[PDB]
């Protein structure tokens, strides 16, 4: 029932600006506080924000980090949480998850690297076995994008349907491997959906014979 | 402000047995600490908060303790789905500061991989370019070792290796081969080998005839 | 509502416990209706009239100045608080302080050899706590 959405996250140059949001659904959102807390690529969490209900005037606190450049507010007639970040700097390289009080309920998350390079959409290359060795594993090459984070995700008509997908390899261009294994009737079609940040969607689809 | 110590960093225990991680805040928290839980690629998730009460779908394996500046949690009773890390957050005071985080790993007993390769697809071709990909599957521990061999000649410079954290039910990891070329580069050669060690009794490998067979 | 820790956990725990070498001398959790959802062994038996009056105060801040602050049959003399959020009381070396949720009382009683800021952040940190849930 509980649900936080965030959005907004992207590829911005440094010293830029940008505005995260979060959707809350299933709760009474004026009666609890919120939080922002972020990531790094490779390193732990870190607190950088929260506001306070309307009881005790919207309160704010931030992190000494972020405390001169971010904002945070909330609209609490459309149940919705914001953050504005201003002066981007590298260190600022981060997923970022809306936090309702204490950590009861988090949210999926939105990326944002802060980097001088630029979007490159990705690549993705169907990967089948050589003619006669064919085998239930089947997968699908993702190749050549910044910033990400790709969401690669497995559609077919056969059930037992397990997905491995294999962690990013790289800085600027970068690549992920995606594996499909299949057990129990064959099947027909194994498709994967590669998704990324910047409205990019694409599909490659293994038919089997 | 009120900075945390989290320790161990890392621990790895076989499942069954029973670990605890330390938290420790250079000031009185007066019992307002939380315990989260992450796994690799996910959102963390709250398992005990306060110093003691459990959240909501917590198994009672997780017993949360402390007082004053110290505190712990206990994970009697491992599980391998406890894979991942465990953050300290207090709520004292702002900042509300997080802590460095402990690795869980499950020792586990030692299983060999499963290789697969895969040949260029059709669309990489026609675009330059040529990548032989390798998935080693099940096995543990996580180290291991990978030979690309074009025609039995050795290669390495530009395979990339990408490993995964352990699998929820079989504590095992997976791993990653990508060897990729130009298209000349691809069609001069015939023969291709993907080789791996691990046990080392002897080494599985798989092999591609580039359209001699393909 | 979260309802998974008790009542009593939160006034021993959060509200009992040692800060700067002192103890508060009591504690409780008080509904604004009247209802003590939870208090410590020494925590003294309130009167309807004297919960009227606090909230009165909290209604309009200032009204319960010519009064004063009476909990359990005692007199405290009002002192300044946060209006519409806080009450505050002197006993001589000891003192009281009431800090208000969006349906409860947080109140904490002090002694000396307790500060009357120790006794403040105790209280209002559970309070500001309790706010931010909804309670
Ligand atoms: C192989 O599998 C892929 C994936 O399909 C998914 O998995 C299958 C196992 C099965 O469960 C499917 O139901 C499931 O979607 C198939 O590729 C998908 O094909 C459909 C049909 O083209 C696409 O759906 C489209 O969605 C659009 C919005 O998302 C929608 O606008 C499209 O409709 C349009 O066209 C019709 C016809 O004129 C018109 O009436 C509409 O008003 C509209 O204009 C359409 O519904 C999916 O996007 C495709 N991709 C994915 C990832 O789902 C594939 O067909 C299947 N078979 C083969 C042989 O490849």
């Amino acid at each position: 029932e509980v649900q936080l959405v965030e959005s907004g996250g992207g590829l911005v140059q440094p010293k830029g600006s940008l505005k995260l949001s979060c959707a809350a659904s299933g709760f009474t959102f004026n009666t609890y506080a919120m939080n922002w807390v972020r990531q790094a690529p490779g390193k732990g969490l870190e607190w950088v924000a929260r506001i306070r209900t309307k009881t005790n005037n919207y309160v704010t606190y931030y992190a000494d980090s972020v405390k001169d450049r971010f904002t945070i507010s909330r609209d609490d007639s459309q149940s919705m949480l914001y953050l504005q970040m201003n002066n981007l700097k590298t260190e600022d390289t981060a997923m970022y998850y809306c936090v309702r009080h204490v950590g009861d309920y988090w949210g999926q998350g939105t990326s944002v690297t802060v980097s001088s390079a630029s979007i490159r959409n990705p690549q993705l290359y169907p990967l089948k076995p050589c003619k006669g060795t064919a085998s239930m594993t089947l997968g699908c090459l993702v190749k050549d994008y910044f910033p990400g984070p790709v969401t690669v995700t497995w559609y077919s008509d056969s059930l037992n349907m397990s997905t491995v997908n294999f962690p990013a390899l790289g800085s600027e261009l970068k690549v992920t491997t995606s594996q499909v294994t299949s057990w129990g009737k064959s099947a027909k079609n194994f498709t994967c959906h590669v998704t990324h940040p910047p409205s990019f969607n694409e599909s490659r689809t293994i038919l089997v014979r | 402000d009120i900075q945390m110590t989290q320790s161990p960093a890392s621990l790895s225990a076989s499942v069954g047995e029973t670990v605890t991680i330390t938290c420790r805040a250079s000031g009185n928290i007066h019992n307002y600490l939380a315990w989260f839980q992450q796994k690799q690629g996910k959102s963390p998730q709250l398992l005990v908060y306060n110093a003691k009460t459990l959240a909501d779908g917590v198994p009672s394996r997780f017993s949360g303790s402390g007082s004053g500046t110290q505190y712990s949690l206990k994970i009697n009773s491992l599980q391998p789905e406890d894979f991942g890390s465990y953050y300290c957050q207090h709520f004292w005071s702002t900042p509300y500061t997080f802590g460095g985080g402990t690795k869980l790993e499950i020792k586990r007993a030692d299983a060999a991989p499963t290789v697969s390769i895969f040949p260029p697809s059709s669309e990489q071709l026609t675009s330059g370019g040529a990548s032989v990909v390798c998935f080693l599957n099940n096995f543990y521990p996580k180290d291991i070792n990978v030979k690309w061999k074009i025609d039995g000649s050795e290669r390495q410079n530009g395979v990339l290796n990408s490993w995964t954290d352990q699998d929820s039910k079989d504590s095992t990891y997976s791993m990653s081969s990508t060897l990729t070329l130009t298209k000349d580069e691809y069609e001069r050669h015939n023969s291709y080998t993907c080789e791996a060690t691990h046990k080392t009794s002897t080494s599985p490998i798989v092999k591609s005839f580039n359209r001699n067979e393909c | 509502d979260d309802d998974k820790m008790s009542w009593q956990a939160y006034v021993d725990d959060h509200l009992m416990c040692e800060i700067e070498g002192n103890h508060l001398s009591a504690a409780a959790i008080i509904g604004q209706d009247g209802s003590v959802w939870a208090q410590s062994a020494n925590f003294p038996q309130f009167k309807s009239e004297e919960i009227t009056g606090i909230m009165s105060d909290f209604h309009e801040p200032g009204t319960l100045a010519p009064t004063g602050l009476y909990i359990g049959g005692t007199k405290y003399m009002v002192i300044q608080g946060e209006p519409g959020a806080v009450i505050r009381g002197k006993k001589g070396p000891g003192g009281v302080t009431v800090k208000k949720t969006n349906q409860a009382l947080i109140i904490g009683i002090y002694d000396e050899p307790m500060t009357p800021g120790q006794c403040n952040m105790i209280v209002e940190r559970l309070g500001d706590y309790l706010i931010d849930q909804g309670y």
